[PDB]
DNA sequence: ATTGCCGAAGACGAAAAAA
DNA sequence: TTTTTTTCGTCTTCGGCAAT
């Protein structure tokens, strides 16, 4: 019975951090310590109110991460009783997508109009009418008896479950997982989930219906939250969804007493005449359509009063009904989706959204077609759930400490506190590359997407000699597959004309689970070459993910680029112009900064944490710019440290006497 | 305070009324007021001390060069130039190189970057035909603005870098010479401001000095490999175009698959009968030549062919004379280039001598000195010690020879060879070679003696053979 | 044959050196004195007094 | 010290990056000059012993020295070797597979031991290197490996798997002192 | 203990056998020196009984307490048997030993003072004649002498010893001429006649090998023998020069010839005899 | 000086000092080799025991000390000289036990000393006589005890082939010479180690 | 110990041939 | 002719040789 000494310093503070009972920021690791010593530091509040106890819940990127998190916590609650555990009576149980538990739902009813949500409601209407009566022929083999068995029952509180062996187990037993879980999620102390699914809104509000009782979330990575929550929030319309929903309408036999004037058909045939109209006249290669735009094609097109246009919404969603019941019997959605589109339309949400037209797929005789939609230009408005009284937040990304970037992006100054003992800068290691005399002046960098003389120069030339030098095991990081494919002639080249000629392994499109193993498995078996070895891959790829070895499979990652992106000239463009208003400093902030993290996330990766060892170099002109304001790893931790500097006269002398120090240790 | 200071032009001095009484010079000579030259002027670390200033009130506004682009020099020339960024005009002036290693790039870069209204001084017209092809990346719409600027015609904005021109006084269509008072000069005749100058030693002469003399000259930059004759006056070019900012381009720096590690050596030769009753006996001009043909010293130079010539390695041997040269050449049977060959049989035996295995040893005249592309080898033999310049055998030895294959990193793969007649005037010119090529980083040895020459065929065979060349040379 | 003896300095020269001894020897103030005679070519019957003249001017001159 | 009887195969790594001047110029010089010391010490410690000496060079293994008793022979075949030097890269499944032939054959109570100096990242060997480290173990055959700079995992898994001596050398006062533990005998 | 006798007798007998002419004892004498052995030694013949007489001492170097006092008790019949026997082998031999004794301690200050050794090691001292290696030995002996007094409160020995004073007109000579040797002897007895009684007391060289090969230059000091009879006296005159190795020149169809001043006398004896 | 310095000396007794012919002679060299040592510094000291066919004995007990040094050596050994265990009656010489002797020895002074600092000490025998099977597991005891200790065991053998001693320098990491000229036995002494 | 008047050798335009 | 190629001629550095 006992926990850490840096959980013992840094308790009381944290619990102080968590008494403001709505928001707070927690500075941690690279990653090695930071979630178990999370699980440490709530062990201090288990059950700091006896007449209400409220839960954690957990927000991460992907499958793997999940797995991770639930084999550290298992380790620390070793059971959920005092009969085997010391530390937690508690009870945790990963999940994910219905879309990722369920593959037999997802392969069986096969049309285009068929939404992930639809299918649990077919599933649930099968299950009904085999209960009512209609076993014996349409159940759909997914949902039974077995959701309220002991033998099924059980698994889950033992053993504390791993989303992956909740597949395994689903498949096989022929019971949908993803519902036992859904009525289990109550009994459960501790959650580990999507980050996708808790920022919207909508699904919230289902979420907290599960816990049923008030609780905690914790971004662990927080920086990714902003570009998830709009991606979540945004709606949209697709022009085959309408075509189906019309066909769907027709073939439910319509109605029989619209006035002679008008039907349910026709107002559909009014309401497509305007989407119809705006893809001939919007956007072929390019858009700029505004909210401002879709009015005036319905004003004129229609010629309408109110009364009228408030009855064809009312008559829209009675056919829906009809639709739903009738859908309900058949058990294998768009008129509801279009019931409330339109709702949206004649409507408002014109304080959260704007809607607009992008070029379609011309091109080909296709139907995806120009999509319309309803864009959320900035999370702002969209987050201020999660602050709100049913519940309260804490967010990290390892590194935090030049704070500011957060209260910039939330608009809510939270608690602020750094909760790890770190370790000296000497077991980490910076550098930046750029030439080292006066006739080096191919790095302009002007168009270095252009710059073939500078591609060829240092970018091609210094990795070659940087990679065959420092013989280790080493992943060069690029900005995007074109660079990445112009630097290495490799076996696969884009030209004859290209510059490195050694042994290094690529990452690709089209990556594959399996087959990403592969170039790991040999990574760190031997040689050069492999993931995470001599191999090149673009840094905002899946190898940002890592691999969770033991062994320290990497050594140095070489950027060649700094980590950069782009504003597309639309919903972007119109998000710049409104933190220019605002901030003025937007750039630095909205992408300069925000591409460094990317940068840090797979650097992060390599070197782990405190108890591991690395370095990091990157290839830029700008490179000064992006060392000011603390916006990579280098930054302070605790004053005593005595400085992580990079400054040198040869980089790749350094790190060779960096690498015998290591040694050495 | 210097907000009223006039300053004025006469003859060759400058006047400074009501003045701010300036440190480092005399005071009322003849007046209430300071005096001095006009070349003076570049002096101005002695008022940057003081902490002094002053005012170019006399300036024209119109427009001037911008040459943006850039290109890659040796690491060496590049540090030369970063320093003289560092260094500025109170404390810079002279560059000293090879005429073979990247002159013509440093003239281009110097007034690219100091970008100033500018006047280049050359030599010759074929330097500038080669600054013509260096300058060619600068050259403002490629070749619609250079211009050639000497006695037929002068056009354009710009040319061989900006306006080039030579030193030239034959008559009224020279160059430079005949011009000194009607352009230059930012500050007083202030059309333009920038000097360039390749070749520098050519003007602290005694006539051509006088063309930078009567200027202030703002900033003046010069370029040489040979920067000075046997007579040294190179005190007076630290005045006249500015202190020396860099020498070195040490061959120590450039060793392994770079260039070539020469053994210099002098070689000592004895004297043979008749030859010194003779030396000693004529005072006159001819005593040169029994010296330069003692054939003792001949069988040395023809024993060292025969040997480099079995391991077949690209020797050029000069001889400063005209006589001496055939001579030598005709008796050896070896091509000789000189001023009266012709251009069409020189690029014959040259295209021999680079890309032919037969055609390894040639003899040349001093014609190669000073804007020639003197061709590549591996050996150089001077006949004599001939009073030209020590530092021009430097910048002959250091264009001409290289390393020769597969040895290409070793201590050396490249042979120097200056011959010297024992007991004859020859002899003086060693103490200083000596320590001129040591300071400038060579292996330099003497041999003595050669036994070897008593082990095979070689000329002068008898007495009466050297009897037949003493009554030719003495006649 | 023991008829006549002679004290003298006996110099073994090269070439091209004991031509100028005798240019020495002539063409000269207070000399002429100097050579005995030209035994061979390379060398000459001399001074005794005057070597230490012969040697010392043939390296003052060149 | 007596009391037991060992047998070590003392392999070297003969492939080019060994010819680098980071240690001893050519890492090739002053390992075998280290190892010369090595063995008249170990021999001197361990009275009744053996070794044999094998190298990886040009993507193949070499016999410098059969398995004897006489260190003579030894320190013979390190003086031999330095002229012929370094090239090319390992090989090292069939070095393991001839030390283990010869290992296999000795008796009950005597030591099977390899002792491997490693400046390379990889083996050119296509056969299963896996089935050989199994076969190690199953043997009693004691791998050992001395790396310069260097912990690429095949080799270090290799090494712990068939006993537990994986060891990094930055400097030639730490190759000594790494060949001098080796030099102490097992417990008997 | 029987061996003892035995093996090192065997080398007893090898220096005795070459004992006479040249200098083979020293190697021998050392070995026999570790395994009354003066008493004994003294029959032996003098050298080499010398060359044992001086390792011995120097070997030395509880028991061996006991040892250097055994030594003390018969310096003298060494010391009887130094002088009388007083070339410069022997001379070499002689201080030698009586330096080695001195080192030892054991001789008494007294008693050196008043014997012959002492006045001749200043003798060979003062001559230019002796030869190096003979000085060394008799520098040696002085400074050691002066070394085995460390008192000069009760040492008559150092009054005697001032006779190193003689030696700097001997060490005019010597620098006179160019040896170096020398003079490195004389400066070791001054330092040490000081250090005893201190406290009582109160490229750019080529041109330097060329400005030496200046200094060099060549003819011969010479006669000439002219106006000869008949040619049988050109011939046997010579033919006799040559034998004597100084024909400078000559020439048989002149009847002349020249030799070189240092067989002038020779050819002179010759031309009036035959 | 600053290292206290112990070096114990094992004298073999052995009756092969007749083959020897002489024991007197090895003493007296011995003597002034522990003379020498002990002048080196003032903090060396040194132990002299005897191996005997028939048992091992202490011979002696600072420099100071050296002429009660010399005093109990002459007189212990001629002690020794009995007739028993004549010639080569027995011969082997009981070495464990003379090395058993030594490492108390050296343990109580080492404990003294580890009231102060630290002290080193080396163990040198001087051996005649021949190692036996039965002497093995003794010798070897002893021998391995002074190895973990990392007290070196350096050895001279005069004559005679004892195995074990070259066995016992090796593990000890000690030197070991078989020398050639038993006369020269200062020269090794001084020397050799 | 300085001035001052040849002869020798080299470099650049320009006049004179040659078509 | 037009255009080009040779020799001629002028200015200048440098090593002696008399003459103040």
């Amino acid at each position: 019975d006992y926990i850490y000494p840096e959980q013992f310093s840094y308790m009381r503070e944290l619990k102080r951090t968590l008494d403001a009972k709505g928001h707070g920021v927690l500075e941690m690791p690279s990653g090695t310590g930071k979630t178990v010593s999370l699980l440490a530091l709530i062990m201090a509040y288990q059950r700091a109110y006896p007449l209400e106890v409220t839960k954690l819940i957990y927000c991460s990127r992907t499958v793997p991460e999940i797995e991770k998190v639930i084999e550290e916590l298992r380790k620390l609650l070793n059971f959920y009783e005092k009969q085997e555990g010391e530390k937690l009576p508690f009870l945790g149980l990963a999940l994910s997508s219905r879309k990722n538990l369920c593959i037999h739902p997802e392969v069986t009813p096969l049309r285009f109009g068929k939404d992930v949500d639809g299918k649990c409601h077919s599933l649930t209407a099968s299950y009904v009418r085999a209960q009512y009566q209609h076993d014996t022929s349409l159940p759909h083999c997914r949902f039974y008896e077995e959701f309220d068995a002991h033998g099924r029952e059980v698994p889950l509180p033992a053993g504390i479950y791993n989303l992956d062996d909740l597949k395994a187990l689903g498949r096989r037993q022929g019971w949908c997982p993803y519902f036992l879980a859904r009525y289990s999620i109550l009994h459960a102390n501790v959650v580990v989930y999507s980050y996708h699914y808790l920022l919207d809104p909508k699904i919230a509000d289902l979420v907290s219906k599960e816990l049923a009782r008030k609780a905690v979330v914790v971004f662990d990575e927080a920086h990714n939250i902003d570009n998830v929550c709009i991606d979540s929030m945004s709606v949209n319309l697709t022009r085959r969804t309408l075509d189906r929903c019309q066909g769907n309408l027709e073939t439910l036999q319509k109605t029989v007493l619209r006035i002679k004037e008008t039907d349910e058909q026709r107002l559909r045939d009014e309401y497509r005449r305007l989407v119809e109209g705006l893809r001939e006249a919007s956007a072929a290669r390019e858009t700029d359509a505004h909210l401002a735009n879709p009015v005036l094609p319905d004003e004129v097109l229609q010629e309408a009063v109110p009364g009228s246009i408030r009855t064809a919404e009312h008559f829209l969603g009675f056919l829906r009904r009809l639709l739903e019941y009738v859908k309900w019997r058949l058990r294998v959605f768009s008129p509801l989706t279009l019931l409330a589109n339109f709702a949206t339309l004649v409507s408002t949400y014109a304080k959260g959204f704007t809607i607009i037209i992008e070029p379609f797929d011309d091109r080909t005789p296709t139907i995806a077609n120009p999509i319309l939609h309803f864009s959320c230009m900035d999370a702002s408005l969209a987050i201020k759930p999660v602050f709100e009284r049913f519940q309260s937040v804490i967010i990290t990304s390892g590194t935090l400490s030049p704070l500011d970037i957060y209260p910039k992006i939330l608009d809510f100054h939270p608690v602020t506190m750094a909760t790890f003992t770190m370790t000296l800068a000497r077991v980490c290691l910076c550098p930046m590359i750029i030439g080292r005399g006066n006739d080096q002046v191919a790095i302009s960098s002007k168009f270095e997407t252009r710059e073939d003389i500078a591609v060829i120069r240092n970018y091609g030339n210094l990795l070659l000699e940087m990679s065959a030098v420092v013989p280790d095991g080493i992943v060069a990081f690029f900005t995007s597959y074109q660079y990445m494919e112009s630097t290495v002639a490799s076996w696969y080249e884009q030209g004859i004309l290209e510059n490195i000629q050694r042994n290094k392994l690529l990452f690709i499109e089209t990556q594959d689970g399996a087959e990403t193993s592969v170039a790991l498995e040999k990574y760190q078996e031997a040689c050069e070459n492999g993931r995470g070895a001599i191999l090149l891959s673009v840094a905002r790829g899946k190898v940002s993910e890592g691999i969770d070895f033991v062994h320290h499979y990497g050594r140095a990652v070489i950027m060649f680029g700094v980590p950069y992106v782009y504003t597309q000239s639309r919903i972007l463009k119109a998000r710049l112009e409104y933190l220019r208003d605002q901030f003025q400093i937007r750039e630095n902030d909205f992408l300069t900064f925000d591409a460094m993290r990317h940068a840090a996330q797979c650097v992060g990766r390599a070197i782990r944490g405190k108890t591991d060892y690395g370095l990091m170099v990157f290839a830029d002109k700008r490179f000064a710019r992006g060392d000011k304001r603390g916006k990579l790893p280098r930054w302070i931790q605790e004053h005593l440290t005595d400085a992580n500097l990079n400054l040198t006269v040869d980089e790749g002398v350094q790190v060779a006497k960096y690498f015998l120090r290591q040694m050495a240790q | 305070i210097p907000m009223d200071l006039f300053d004025f032009y006469e003859q060759m001095d400058k006047d400074e009324e009501e003045e701010e009484e300036t440190q480092t010079v005399s005071f009322e000579v003849k007046q209430e007021m300071i005096e001095e030259l006009q070349k003076r002027c570049i002096h101005l670390e002695y008022p940057l001390l003081a902490e002094y200033d002053f005012r170019n009130d006399s300036v024209n506004p119109d427009i001037n060069i911008d040459l943006k682009p850039t290109a890659v020099l040796r690491p060496y020339q590049e540090k030369s130039l970063r320093k003289m960024f560092g260094n500025g005009r109170a404390r810079s002036g002279v560059i000293v190189l090879p005429c073979g290693a990247g002159k013509s790039l440093v003239g281009v870069t110097a007034a690219c970057t100091v970008r100033k209204r500018c006047l280049v001084l050359g030599n010759s017209a074929v330097s500038v035909e080669q600054w013509k092809a260096q300058f060619k990346m600068w050259s403002t719409i490629d070749d619609s603005q250079i211009c050639r600027f000497t006695s037929d015609a002068k056009d354009k904005p710009i040319g061989c870098s900006v306006a080039i021109s030579t030193y030239s006084m034959l008559g009224h269509t020279t160059k430079r010479s005949w011009e000194a008072e009607r352009v230059m000069e930012w500050l007083k005749t202030q059309e333009w401001g920038l000097m360039i100058l390749d070749e520098v030693h050519t003007i602290p002469a005694k006539m051509f000095r006088r063309v930078l003399t009567i200027v202030q000259a703002h900033c003046k930059l010069g370029l040489t490999a040979t920067l000075v004759r046997e007579d040294d006056k190179i005190v007076d070019l630290n005045f006249l175009i500015g202190p020396k900012l860099y020498e070195a381009n040490w061959m120590e720096l450039q060793n392994n698959g770079y260039i070539a590690k020469v053994q210099c050596a002098e070689v000592w030769c004895p004297m043979s009968p008749e030859f010194y009753r003779e030396y000693v006996a004529i005072k006159t001009k001819k005593r040169i030549l029994l010296y330069t043909m003692n054939p003792n010293k001949f069988r040395a130079c023809q024993f060292l062919i025969k040997f480099h010539e079995r391991r077949n390695d690209k020797i050029i041997v000069f001889a400063d004379n005209v006589f001496a040269l055939k001579e030598y050449a005709i008796r050896l049977n070896k091509p000789y280039i000189y001023g009266p060959t012709s251009q069409g049989e020189r690029m014959q035996i040259l295209q021999n001598f680079k890309h032919n295995p037969k055609i390894n040893t040639i003899f040349i005249s001093k014609v190669g000195d000073t804007s020639f592309d003197l061709p590549e080898a591996n050996v150089l033999i001077q006949i004599s010690s001939h009073g030209g310049s020590r530092r021009q055998e430097a910048q002959r030895l250091g264009r001409v020879l290289r390393a020769k294959k597969g040895m290409v990193a070793e201590e050396y793969n490249a042979f120097f060879y200056s011959l010297v007649s024992q007991d004859t005037q020859e002899m003086a010119y060693s103490t200083k070679r000596q320590r001129f090529l040591v300071d400038q980083g060579y292996s330099f040895k003497v041999i003595t003696k050669l036994a070897g020459m008593e082990e095979e065929d070689l000329a002068f065979s008898t007495k009466e053979e050297q009897q037949q060349l003493l009554q030719k040379v003495l006649a | 044959m023991v008829n006549v003896l002679k004290g003298v300095l006996i110099e073994c020269d090269p070439a091209m050196k004991q031509f100028l001894l005798y240019l020495d020897e002539s063409n000269a103030l207070g000399k002429k004195f100097i050579i005995q005679d030209i035994d061979d070519t390379h060398v000459f019957v001399i001074a005794e007094l005057v070597n230490v003249l012969q040697e010392r001017v043939g390296e003052l001159m060149d | 010290r007596l009391g037991m009887m060992r047998h070590l195969y003392v392999v070297v790594d003969g492939s080019r990056t060994m010819e680098d001047q980071d240690l001893k110029p050519n890492r090739l010089t002053c390992t075998l000059k280290l190892l010369e010391y090595f063995v008249e010490e170990y021999f001197d410690q361990n009275p009744i012993s053996q070794i044999g000496i094998i190298v990886t060079k040009s993507k193949r293994a070499e016999k410098l020295t059969e398995l004897s008793g006489n260190p003579r022979k030894h320190i013979t075949s390190l003086k031999k070797a330095v002229d012929m030097t370094c090239h090319g890269e390992p090989s090292l499944y069939n070095s393991l597979s001839i030390a283990m032939q010869t290992l296999k054959h000795m008796p009950g109570h005597t030591s099977r031991e390899v002792l491997i100096i490693f400046s390379s990242l990889t083996t050119c060997d296509p056969s299963n290197i896996y089935d050989l480290i199994k076969t190690l173990k199953a043997a009693k055959i004691r791998v050992s490996v001395i790396g310069l700079s260097a912990e690429v995992r095949v080799c270090t898994v290799l090494a712990r798997e068939t006993g537990g001596t994986y060891h990094v050398i930055l400097d030639e006062s730490h190759y000594k002192e790494l060949l001098t533990h080796h030099v102490s005998p097992p417990p008997a | 203990p029987g061996v003892l006798d035995r093996l090192y007798g065997h080398p007893a007998t090898c220096l005795a056998v070459f004992r006479e002419l040249p200098s083979l004892a020293k190697n021998w004498v050392m070995r026999m020196l570790f395994l009354k052995k003066e008493f004994s030694k003294a029959q032996e013949e003098s050298t080499g009984l010398l060359s044992g007489l001086r390792i011995w001492h120097t070997q030395l170097l509880n028991l061996r307490i006991a040892l250097l006092g055994g030594g003390k008790a018969w310096s003298d019949d060494t010391s009887q048997l130094g002088p009388d026997k007083h070339v410069l082998h022997f001379m070499v031999g002689s201080p030698s030993a009586a330096v080695s004794q001195d080192l030892a301690q054991l001789l008494s200050q007294a008693g050196l003072m008043k014997s012959t050794e002492p006045g001749e090691p200043p003798c060979i001292t003062s001559a230019g004649f002796q030869f190096l290696l003979l000085d060394t030995p008799a520098q040696l002996w002085y400074f050691m002498l002066q070394y085995l007094q460390t008192a000069q409160s009760r040492g008559m020995d150092l009054v005697e010893i001032l006779s190193f004073l003689f030696q700097l007109s001997f060490s005019t000579l010597g620098k006179d001429y160019s040896v170096e040797g020398m003079s490195d002897s004389l400066l070791n007895f001054l330092q040490h006649l000081r250090e005893f009684g201190l406290v009582f007391q109160r490229t750019d060289q080529i041109r330097l090998w060329e400005l030496e090969r200046d200094r060099l230059r060549f003819t011969e000091g010479v006669l000439y023998n002219q106006f000869l009879s008949q040619v049988d006296f050109e011939l046997l005159l010579a033919h006799a020069r040559e034998l004597g190795v100084l024909v400078f020149e000559n020439s048989a169809k002149r009847l002349m010839v020249v030799t070189p001043a240092g067989h002038s006398d020779v050819k002179r004896f010759w031309k009036r005899q035959k | 000086e600053d290292e206290l310095n112990l070096l114990v000396i094992v004298v073999d007794a052995n009756p092969i000092w007749w083959g020897k012919q002489t024991l007197s002679k090895c003493i007296d060299a011995v003597m002034v080799l522990g003379n020498s040592h002990l002048f080196m510094n003032r903090s060396n000291k040194l132990a002299v025991i005897a191996s005997h066919i028939q048992e091992s004995r202490f011979l002696y007990p600072k420099y100071e000390l050296l002429t009660s040094a010399n005093e109990v050596i002459v007189e212990e050994i001629k002690d020794l000289m009995t007739k028993s265990d004549i010639k080569g009656q027995h011969t082997e010489t009981l070495l464990a036990g003379s090395l058993a002797k030594a490492l108390c020895y050296i343990h109580r002074m080492n404990k003294e000393v580890k009231d102060n600092q630290e002290m080193k000490s080396r163990i040198l025998v001087i051996k005649a006589a021949e190692d036996s099977a039965l002497q093995y597991m003794n010798f070897m005891n002893v021998i391995f005890a002074a190895q973990k200790q990392n007290i070196l065991i350096d050895a001279c053998v005069l004559d005679s082939d004892s195995g074990l001693l070259q066995q016992a320098c090796d593990i000890t990491g000690g030197l070991y010479l078989k020398v050639p000229q038993m006369p020269s036995l200062l020269q090794y002494l001084l020397w050799v180690f």
